[PDB]
RNA sequence: ACACGCAGUUUUAUCCGGUAAAGCGAAUGAUUAGAGGUCUUGGGGCCGAAACGAUCUCAACCUAUUCUCAAACUUUAAAUGGGUAAGAAGCCCGGCUCGCUGGCGUGAGCCGGGCGUGGAAUGGAGUGCCUAGUGGGCCACUUUUGGUAAGCAGAACUGGCGCUGCGGGAUGAACCGAACGCCGGGUUAAGGCGCCCGAUGCCGACGCUCAUCAGACCCCAGAAAAGGUGUUGGUUGAUAUAGAGCCGAAUCAACUAGCCCUGAAAAUGGAUGGCGCUGGAGCGUCGGGCCCAUACCCGGCCGUCGCCGGCAGUCGAGAGUGGAC
RNA sequence: AAACCUCCCGUGGAGCAGAAGGGCAAAAGCUCGCUUGAUCUUGAUUUUCAGUACGAAUACAGACCGUGAAAGCGGGGCCUCA
RNA sequence: GUCUACGGCCAUACCACCCUGAACGCGCCCGAUCUCGUCUGAUCUCGGAAGCUAAGCAGGGUCGGGCCUGGUUAGUACUUGGAUGGGAGACCGCCUGGGAAUACCGGGUGCUGUAGGCUU
């Protein structure tokens, strides 16, 4: 008799993608060698992104990208995304830059190779750089999408501005009682 | 039918179960609830703090200058 | 007249189960590594430890150890904690891959630091795993009262080897 | 059931202590209390104004805000499932400087001398505290007289 | 508390040092208990009793066993008791015959168990002393008394009952 | 070979309370009785036309005492308990900004520079989305309200049953021990060792008790006041060789505590579980030895969880190099 | 014995509208003189709380004021409900 | 040694009675034209310096009351945690820790900040 709680022993974490595409099995499988074989974090971070859901790598776009690039120190070294590269389209000069995605856009590419720069693929990357040596590893923002605009504090409650789930937006459809102070009250 | 009408014997073991937590500290935290006249004193002072830099960079220069000679001087 | 040193070193056993547990006492008793019946551990006493035992004095039946049973059950039944797994010390590679920067390099060494307390008490003792005694050869007297009053619990200063001798 | 008065329940806590009634004491009143200074809570009844809930009474907070006569405290309250970090307005009267953090300062100073000091010197000084340690065995001289017998009494009733 | 084959324990305490009082007085008492660690809750429980002394407040400076300086002597014990009863505390004095002074206590402590259902908790040993063959008050203690005892073993019933159990010889209680 | 942060814990400091207790010779309220008071006035009365002239008495009061109380009283005042602090988000300097406040000053905010184990012991933590069932509870130690009481109704803390098997209490919701994968060996807890029924088939120890209603183990399954020279101990008090007519050595009285007895009456035949037990198999205090639970220890097997786990094929056990030239 | 005047003692044993509790003595009580802060407007917080409303309240701020020599005080009732 | 003005802690500072005050100072005290307010220059306000410690005020004394601080009460009352402890219950003892308050008996009877005087 040991008294230990069992309801947080199994943790949750991926270990394996749930997709079951073979390119992306065969990328997992050939970053499992490196990450398990190299003492480099950069393959660990790379395995652990491979393995995360649609949600939980956003597209990056080529504004963004740009703008981080731009920092002083990271000139010349390669853009590591695990997400897909899409294109921006109030951007009008676009440098040279070497990067690397699961997926490109067309109209991305296309601009990419139009300014000099170089698209590579995970597995092309393995090859230039197995220890991911000289790489600045860039995500997409994971709040971008419109579900946490209704998480957190509950709408109708004091200093609470989360978007309610409302069928359509309106002049007599929300914004009554509850939100008028000529109405009942509001918070 | 009577029912029973209030009793508090289990709720301690329901606070206790998922780790009751002390609140969050957190730095810099917000400055809601403040007297708006030192508000606006302390926004118009961050509002000029721009003004007079080239001030705050030459007399940090110049400690810097006298911090690296008093560094020579020691060794 | 010669008042001998209030002994530095305590070696305390669990000598009742995991039912019924008031929430304070069980608090203290997973603070002391001591979750299971019939565990025993090494204890640095001072004011502190010597209240939190008081805490658990029905649960518990502590004393001093002598060189002897530092040694035995060091030896027997000791297993030290590395990577959080329980491996025996079946070897003095363990001991210094785990405590070389204390200077620990030896079962000597960690029973010199449990026997003899010294600045590195602390990490010498976490590493051991909390120990995994039998019951009590030869039965027990009473486990619901006091040892003062022919029971078992409580502090029983000098008859702890007794009971170390007849579990370990 | 109890009713939700905002002063039931504070008979002898909202009271002056005995013989201590009348005038308030003016030192209370021009003493300064600066942001982020540790302050417990404890309520006067000479002062109706500015008044705080009963449920701060000899609660512990830090100051964030300061008006003419006021400050703001925030100060940990429990609700029945978690702690809440919430914010009051009290009156200066109800108002005092905690002594718990005057101790650690004035060893942080003594252990800051202690760092610039005995440097030079090479010996490192326990700045750390530790508890009460064994009582440090020694010797008991009974010079002469030996020690006096402690017979039980016998027992006698006096009722 | 308990009880056993009881040993006579001599235990010196005092208060711990004081800037007050630089040299606490010693306190010694007599403690008859199974073991040492149960003798020195026995003197701390008397001197709190009596004195303004508490464990935490003082220490155990001596604590020893004390021999019995003539254990091949048969010698009268006199014992004054202090214990309670379902009713309010009473006083007694009571006497044994035996060797040692611990073996006397021991008896003392069956004795009151056997005739007035009274547990050692509820006892308090106040004075033992060793007396001549006068000064005796007990008639029972005093009846063996006599250079010329002389009595037999009326009944003798015999033991070992269970020794082979059955015999065809029924056995013989007159020796 | 290399740790931030958090805790139904404690320690060291520093604040909070008005319950237990205690007091009413201190406040408020209740309340007993004596001494000194025409303090004050008034009723019956007695010596007096009357008279504070003598004597008491009953009225509410006083002066120093005295007996007893308060959940809606209190000068005092715990144990238990409730907040904070035990450093990097901290200190020490230099300089700027201010439509705030100011005689100079404050106060706050911005930048630059220098100083790291901050009490004990244990834990890896933080954070975000959906989300079923539940929303009749009950019992127990302790505190406690109404009621004569209730297996009654109603509260506080903790632990259980509910949702839970297992050993013991014969039987069994909640009691004692102890919590569950399939097994082998050993040892225990709570309980036991005359037979049912595993184990005292000990050459067990010391005492008590006779019941024509004996007694025999928390919850629990039953008894009170009052009595007994029945018996066994303790306390106090006297007298007795100056003798408690004869015999002759110890004797009496009042209390007190154990066992037993009277008090003690209900309905189918009846239950320390039964048989039975009295040099106990009863009662109190106690020694070893022994009996076994799914508990503990060692080992085999099954599954789950964790290993920044290992293998796409290499040197290698505190790793603290290898290799040109 | 209770009409009004004078002196002394008087820790509040009075009064503060109400039920009770807390608090108050050159007051928060009584008497006077002036007034309508019982005015207009953003926010923040407290009580019950789910930490939602209503009511009640607490510190502020921006204008018009009242009062006092001034410091200051006042955006209803000394506070706990109406 | 001490006083005045403004204070801090608010009786070790208060209350009752008695004794002593050298100098400055604090007041009593002398009047109501001007300022001011009353039934009354009693209070307040104003104009002064003929007398005084009479009083306030300051210091000291009371086998003083009170107040503050100790011992006793007392390891008592009470109380955290424990028992298959006792008892029919009411209740009580023990183990492990903490630990009071009356009556009664001792000690003391204001310290101190700023500015300005006197004793030169
Ligand atoms: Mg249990
Ligand atoms: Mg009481
Ligand atoms: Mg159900
Ligand atoms: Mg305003």
């Amino acid at each position: 008799g040991v008294d230990i709680r069992h309801n947080k022993d199994r943790k949750v974490r991926r270990k394996e993608p749930k997709s079951q595409d073979i390119y992306l099995r065969l990328l997992v499988k050939l970053y499992r060698f490196l990450a398990r074989r190299t003492n480099s974090t950069f393959n660990q971070v790379v395995l652990k992104r491979l393995f995360m859901s649609r949600t939980n790598r956003p597209p990056l776009s080529l504004s963004r990208m740009i703008r981080k690039m731009k920092l002083p120190g990271r000139e010349g070294k390669t853009a590591v995304v695990v997400g897909t590269i899409t294109d921006d389209v109030r951007v009008q000069e676009v440098p040279k830059l070497k990067v690397c995605a699961l997926r490109v856009s067309s109209r991305a590419r296309s601009r990419i190779l139009k300014a000099g720069g170089k698209i590579l693929t995970f597995d092309q990357l393995a090859l230039d750089s197995p220890k991911g040596c000289g790489t600045v590893l860039l995500s997409g923002p994971r709040k971008g999408r419109e579900v946490y605009r209704h998480f957190g504090k509950a709408p109708g409650t004091p200093h609470s501005h989360t978007k309610p789930y409302v069928r359509s937006k309106g002049r007599k459809f929300e914004r009554a009682r509850g939100r008028r102070a000529s109405r009942g009250y509001k918070n | 039918a009577k029912s029973k009408n209030h009793t508090t014997h289990n709720q301690s073991r329901k606070w206790h179960r998922n780790g009751i937590k002390k609140p969050r500290s957190q730095r810099y935290e917000s400055l809601k609830g403040v007297d708006p006249k030192f508000l606006r004193n302390m926004r118009f002072a961050k509002k000029h703090n721009k003004k007079g830099l080239k001030k705050m960079q030459a007399n940090n220069a110049k400690a810097m200058a006298a911090r690296a000679e008093a560094i020579k001087a020691l060794v | 007249f010669y008042v001998p040193a209030e002994p530095k070193l305590a070696f305390v056993i669990r000598i009742r189960g995991i039912n019924g547990v008031s929430p304070k006492v069980r608090k203290v008793l997973q603070l002391l590594r001591l979750r299971q019946i019939f565990n025993g551990t090494f204890v640095k006493l001072n004011k502190a430890s010597i209240n939190m035992l008081r805490i658990v004095e029905p649960y518990i039946a502590w004393g001093y150890p002598n060189l002897k049973s530092v040694n035995e059950l060091i030896y027997k039944r000791g297993y030290g904690k590395i990577n959080k797994k329980r491996i025996a010390l079946t070897d003095n590679a363990l001991i210094a891959r785990s405590l070389g920067k204390y200077g620990i390099i030896c079962m000597e060494d960690l029973i010199h630091e449990i026997y003899t307390v010294g600045k590195r008490f602390k990490e010498a003792n976490n590493f051991l795993w909390p120990f995994k005694l039998s019951s009590p050869r030869g039965g027990m007297k009473k486990k619901t009262t006091h040892f003062v009053e022919g029971e078992d619990a409580g502090n029983r200063e000098d008859q702890i080897n007794r009971l170390i001798r007849r579990m370990n | 059931t109890n009713t939700k008065g905002k002063r039931r329940g504070t008979r002898y806590m909202f009271s002056r202590p005995f013989r201590k009634h009348g005038v308030v004491p003016l030192a209370t009143y021009m003493r300064i209390y600066k942001k982020g200074d540790i302050v417990d809570i404890k309520g006067m009844g000479t002062v109706q104004k500015g008044m705080p809930h009963k449920c701060y009474h000899g609660k512990t907070g830090r100051v964030y805000n300061v008006t003419q006569h006021a400050v703001g405290i925030v100060v940990n309250k429990q609700v029945k499932g978690k702690i809440l970090a919430k914010r009051i307005n009290v009156r200066i009267e109800h108002i005092k400087h905690s002594k718990s953090r005057d101790s650690f300062l004035k060893r942080v100073k003594e252990n800051d001398q202690k760092k610039k000091e005995a440097k030079e010197k090479g010996t490192w000084v326990q700045l750390k505290r530790q508890p009460a340690p064994p009582r440090e065995a020694h010797f008991v001289r009974t010079n002469g007289k030996e020690p006096e017998l402690l017979e039980p009494i016998p027992y006698e009733f006096m009722a | 508390k308990a009880s056993g084959t009881l040993r006579e324990y001599k235990v010196v305490g005092r208060c711990l040092p004081t800037p007050k009082c630089r040299t606490p007085p010693l306190y010694r008492m007599r403690i008859f208990a199974p073991n040492h660690v149960v003798a020195k809750s026995r003197f701390w429980y008397f001197v709190s009793q009596l004195k303004k002394m508490k464990k935490s407040s003082g220490e155990i400076v001596y604590c020893g066993q004390v021999f019995e300086k003539s254990p091949l002597r048969v010698k009268n014990f006199g014992i004054w008791l202090r214990y309670d009863s379902r009713s309010g505390t009473h006083n007694m004095y009571r006497e044994y015959r035996d060797l040692t002074t611990a073996g006397a206590v021991t008896q003392c402590y069956r004795d009151m168990g056997a005739r007035h259902r009274a547990r050692a908790h509820s006892i308090q040993i106040m004075k033992v002393e060793e007396i001549a063959a006068s000064k005796c008050r007990r008639p029972a203690v005093k009846q063996f008394h006599d250079s010329k005892i002389k009595f037999p073993l009326p009944h003798r019933v015999l033991r070992r009952q269970h020794k082979p159990r059955f015999t065809t010889k029924r056995p013989n209680t007159f020796f």
